[PDB]
């Protein structure tokens, strides 16, 4: 299942369970757009910011 | 209901605004003191999509991701603010303008308007007004026995009365300036009011740091240039079969989904 | 369930993309310094099946539109404050949140204080400040913004109008209103002098018009439509097989 | 939309240009210490779809690529200054150049 | 989606290269010094399918199988230098060059331009440049105080200065010739750029290993033959409607290929 969805504390869940990558469960930034890459490389961009 | 179908039809509704712009310039071609209008449109938004810059890998980005964009939107009209060709009326009371100030009227409310059309007349009291019956500042006050009105370049209005060799001083024919000569806002009948966009009326005399020089016996005629109106004609009637195209074909593909 | 409802799904999909790339090229075809899109597709992961060899295809995904930097046609404004761009190269805009912006659209007005802004009304970089008795604004070849005032028989120069240049033109991120913002696939904005390092000349009283071709947009849209017909017929198949299949 | 479109509106806005050219000097034909004018036209931008002297290959060169050109545009309006034939009018007050010089 | 689409595409946009070279070729008639453009098409891919002189029958050949081709591709567009005709302007400055040589320009950026438009001016300093301001080479400079300039048909300039009965010369203008004259890059405002297909700039005095002869007070007008223009509008439009008439076909049979 890839349908991931962020939270207002900004970790990553997969039907409630937290994704696990390469530093254990991932935490990303509050409010900001995700881009998981090819291999898997997760890009923030924070709303506002260039 | 579908994205292409907005998107064409705000390039319907763009074309459809350019074409109004058009036909209000054409309609105003014997207009005295007339400036054609053009409009200019921009882009709406962009759907994000996917981020481009992202890594679209560990060592690699991805190059100009995937940006779906909206319709299109008028930003604004601006006027082309240049010397309308002048013509000879052979009236003593036309007053054209060769450079780049305004005439001041005062609208019946007591606020200040600001007009570029000269075709004056007197009213039953003696004071200069425009067409539409309102007062040029600076209330030129012409009286009763005149014989000849002259007014110079440099904005003095004179009077000669008879059996006098020597000309009476009436008034005095100011022009305004301003900074930014298309932030004012047209109220139709050839009336401009000063708006934020537009700083502030400079007062000056008609030959000194920049306004112009006032010609009697001339008028200042539109500046539409006719030839490209029809030709931009073309071009408006041609992206609107497009734009109309593209409806269409946004209409037949529906049908096919429905059919299903 | 398993089936080709899905891979169908997916073609139509990427036929109404590109139906709304060629949309947004149409609608854009007045605007000043516009540059086409062209969405690229490329297909979905496949499903390879192991003998005792074939691989199952899943679809069709777009990837990424490319904006072509081509320079586009110019027109006449007789308007001494429009300039328009022989090369490659972009103004630089000030928004008022502070990020300098890109744009192509030279079509420039003075406002209230002086001071050179787009249509938008957002400052252009390098600031100018043109005098209030300013009687003809002249833009050079190189940038060189000269003011003429009444009795003096000399111009005064008032700025310089520097072009930025991108490594990258196609990586920008297009905020909206004729406006790109750097990113980091097209990092690095190079401020020059027109006419120098690769930048692009100026010529003042035109307008950059949009790069959009017609007849290309309306052949593909013939092809979108019929595509996308070929794509239901195709979901009709397999809606058809599927209830042929519950029926039993 | 069309390019070419384009190109002819410019070639209107041209001839439109020497059009008026024309009438202006015609306009003027009886006023003393007149100088016609005259426009001078010059290329538009001109789009390299394919660069002339491109390297096609390591040992073959394309002479002369597709080089689409834009219209045309004006590169200004110069006076001819011309001694204009003299007039005897046989007024004291009246005076005429011979050579190029101005009166202030 | 179908490859008798995609050749019809190729048609309609190479017919509209022609008629954007004959566009191109109409706004420049009044163009001094200015070459017509034609461009060149050429056939794109052909799919093998069955090889034409592969072996059937073991003793018996295949002759011409199945060759189907792909669309159409323009090759280049290459420019008709051949000589306009002289236009008599009595004037001093304008200068007409009847052979087939190059005026030098030095771009202010630091690299030189050929130019064959003559009609030069002079700067507040003296100097012969173009009408768009760029200063000629080697380097006229011409006296204050002149009262007559002469260019001669060998490129030598003199000035006639007062209460000197005999010319000085001031300079020698030279013309510049190429091995191929169509592979100078135009970069507009009537400047070419030497290219690697165009040779090298080879410096010559005019009347001599070809440069031609400068005439004064004439201009070389432009080339442009319009009565061609017009059959090749006649011609650009016919074949732009049987293409869109192919892809009308195509569309369609694809239509009721997915109607049923």
């Amino acid at each position: 299942n890839g349908n991931i969805q962020v939270g207002p504390t900004g970790q990553l869940t997969i039907q409630g369970h937290p994704v696990i990558g390469e530093g254990g469960p991932i935490t990303v930034p509050e409010g900001s757009e995700i881009t998981i890459a090819a291999d898997g490389t997760i890009s923030a961009l924070n709303p506002g910011d260039p | 209901m579908i994205s292409s179908l907005w998107i064409a039809k705000t390039g319907l509704d763009a074309q459809q605004t350019n074409m109004d712009v058009i036909a209000n310039n054409l309609a105003n071609v014997s207009t005295n003191g007339f400036k054609r209008q053009r409009a200019v449109f921009e882009d709406l938004l962009y759907q994000t999509i996917r981020q481009p810059g992202a890594q679209s890998s560990e060592q690699t980005t991805l190059p100009s991701g995937l940006q779906i964009g909206t319709g299109v939107r008028p930003v604004a009209t601006e006027r082309l603010h240049s010397q309308g060709n002048l013509s000879q009326t052979n009236n003593s009371k036309d007053v054209a303008i060769k450079g780049q100030g305004f005439f001041q009227v005062m609208l019946p409310d007591g606020t200040s308007a600001y007009t570029r059309d000269g075709s004056f007349q007197v009213d039953q009291n003696g004071q200069l007004v425009t067409a539409g019956g309102f007062q040029v500042q600076p209330a030129i006050t012409i009286p009763a026995n005149a014989l000849s009105i002259t007014i110079g370049r440099d904005g003095v209005v004179s009077v000669t009365q008879q059996g006098q060799a020597a000309p009476v001083q009436v008034g005095q024919l100011n022009l305004t300036t301003f900074m930014n000569d298309t932030g004012l806002e047209s109220i139709g009948e050839n009336l401009y009011i000063e708006t934020q966009s537009s700083g502030a009326p400079n007062e000056s005399t008609p030959g000194l740091n920049g306004a112009g020089l006032l010609y009697q016996g001339y008028v200042e005629t539109s500046n539409v240039n006719v030839a490209e109106e029809l030709v931009n004609m073309i071009q408006v009637q041609r992206a609107y079969e497009i734009n109309s195209k593209a409806v269409s074909t946004t209409d037949q593909m529906l049908q096919k989904l429905t059919q299903l």
